[PDB]
């Protein structure tokens, strides 16, 4: 009868993704915060 | 890669913390996160470092806890695959014996083309010994080499990936040459010797194996050996 | 960090280096260098939809990214077949030109009806909304294209993008704050 | 400069900082000794693990010159035999130095 | 039963395309086949079976 590598991206993309996300949901909330706020203000002026 | 995507996320990360900490008019600061501020709490919270100020709004607490976690994780990937590398690399031992190296593959090696080592390895009925022989029959690229001359050209080129075998004083005498790139190790595979040969039926014969005994036992030869083999 | 007309103009001049930066990039097969086959193995570049071959036999005869190739898929999980949907579309690469175009036409118009102090905040959030989108989109695509090699100037051309659309979205918040800041100042007194 | 060592002892320990750095060159100081003290203590961390994972005994004597040039460990021949006549009439360096 | 009523069909005329189809389809076909021959496969270049 004749018969450890580098961590890749692919590794750590669910974090990334995670990552990514969460910044969005927090620009989400703070501009709805903001609109929110600024009909608060423009019904009390 | 992640390198770079790392640069990239803490860039991003820095710029929508300070965005959602600064852009609302309604909150004017209450918070000192500025463009600079967001920056560097960012950096000291990817070096797991105790920073000055912490985030306070809602948006600003998520940015800064996803952040936190993905510096978690790719702190802890780092720790662990440096681990890794160290073992594997500790755990990494060369060859000394040639049982070792049959049970080993990754490390090429073959024999001159001819002579009595062939036929050694063919008539051989150790195990050992019979699965090298099949190794070197069956090999792809051929591992024969023409000569000792290619043979150690090939060897020395081959940084490492090859290995030949030789008889152990041309073994030494390579060892004992320039540049010292090459090592003889392990063990003698079988026994031979050389002697001084001469014709059948010579009134020569008792007296030079006397001379050869006597000079054996004088320990000259070793000093004959050490002369040439190592002091020059 | 100074003045209002300068950073305009440095505002402008950026969002439209950032612009011309990715729409050079999307439309420019020069992303990786590897070894392959457009049409034996050659080192070709590819880019987002054609791979097209370099020192080869037929140098430019080149072709489309096998992107669903058939003869034995092997087919794959959900995640990993929206991995390669959202990298055969390119959804985010094109999602950050638009909102690169978005950012860009808010500030044009920031000039008219200057009072609605909205419009450049809201390009700012396009602007930056636009670097995360080239962030994902290049993150999706070193995870798709790793499943030697080399990266072209035009994924360097993306990422400088998005480095700009992330400066000039700071510089429009910056604005935008400054203009606030310059009514409680009028108003105060 | 003490409260300067002190941060700096802090940051290293990664045991946090009552005091941070505001100034740009402050914080550039501050961001490059981050960087070591991460990079140095995964290192040490890492490297203890593969000692601890993998043992490597090591034996002190590899060859004969080695027993010779060491006095700790002794070593000695037959009373009366070949060894011993071997290295009776031996003028090599080495052996005669055994002897 | 399954085999009976499998698309494509499974079958194959002789050994040596099926051992190149097990070879080929990437862990999504498996060869029922003699053991002894099986193992003369799986001690033979380039070690995919």
């Amino acid at each position: 009868g004749e018969c450890t590598s580098a961590l890749s991206l692919s590794n750590v993309a669910g974090v990334f993704y995670i990552l990514v996300g969460g910044l969005g949901l927090a620009m989400l909330v703070a501009l709805i915060e903001f609109c929110y706020k600024s009909r608060a203000e423009a019904k009390r002026m | 890669e992640i390198w770079m995507c790392i640069v990239f996320a803490y860039i991003g990360v820095s710029v929508v913390l300070f965005l959602v900490s600064r852009f609302s008019p309604y909150e004017w600061s209450t918070n000192e996160f500025g463009i600079f501020n967001s920056l560097w709490f960012s950096l000291g919270a990817f070096m797991q470092q105790g920073c000055d100020i912490s985030p306070r709004s809602l948006s600003g607490r998520i940015v800064g806890g996803v952040w936190w976690f993905f510096t978690l994780i790719i702190i802890s990937s780092y720790t662990a695959n440096l681990a890794a590398f160290l073992t594997v690399e500790r755990m990494v031992s060369p060859i000394e014996s040639a049982e070792d190296l049959s049970k080993q593959t990754e490390i090429a090696y073959g024999t001159l083309d001819s002579g009595s080592t062939k036929e050694f390895f063919r008539r051989s009925k150790i195990a050992v010994f019979d699965k090298m022989w099949t190794y070197m029959r069956s090999a792809e690229p051929s591992v024969f080499v023409r000569t000792t001359a290619e043979g150690v050209a090939r060897v020395r080129k081959s940084k490492g990936k090859y290995a030949y075998l030789l008889e152990s004083t041309m073994n030494e005498y390579i060892e004992q040459r320039k540049p010292c790139d090459t090592m003889k190790v392990g063990g003698n595979l079988d026994s031979k010797g050389y002697d001084i040969a001469t014709p059948k039926g010579s009134s020569l014969g008792t007296p030079v194996n006397l001379a050869v005994l006597k000079l054996s036992e004088q320990g000259v030869l070793d000093k004959l050996k050490n002369k040439w083999w190592y002091d020059k | 960090l100074f003045d209002r007309g300068v950073q305009m103009l440095l505002t402008t001049v950026g969002a439209f280096a950032a612009f011309s930066l990715m729409t050079i990039a999307v439309g420019t097969d020069y992303w990786l260098y590897s070894r392959g086959v457009c049409k034996e193995e050659v080192m070709t570049h590819s880019g987002l939809w054609r791979t097209c071959c370099l020192e080869g036999n037929f140098k430019g005869l080149c072709k489309q990214i096998d992107h669903f190739p058939e003869d034995a898929d092997y087919e794959a999980d959900t995640a990993e077949y929206f991995l390669r949907a959202v990298r055969a579309s390119s959804i985010f690469p094109i999602l950050s030109v638009i909102l690169l175009f978005m950012g860009g036409l808010c500030i044009a118009a920031s000039e008219f009806y200057k009072t609605r102090h909205n419009i450049i905040l809201s390009a700012g959030i396009f602007f930056v909304s636009a670097g995360l989108s080239n962030i994902i989109g290049i993150i999706v695509y070193i995870s798709a294209n790793a499943g030697s090699y080399s990266y072209g100037w035009s994924f360097y051309f993306g990422a400088l993008s998005f480095i700009i659309a992330e400066m000039v979205g700071v510089l429009a918040v910056h604005m935008f704050i400054d203009r606030h800041k310059q009514l409680r100042a009028t108003a105060r007194a």
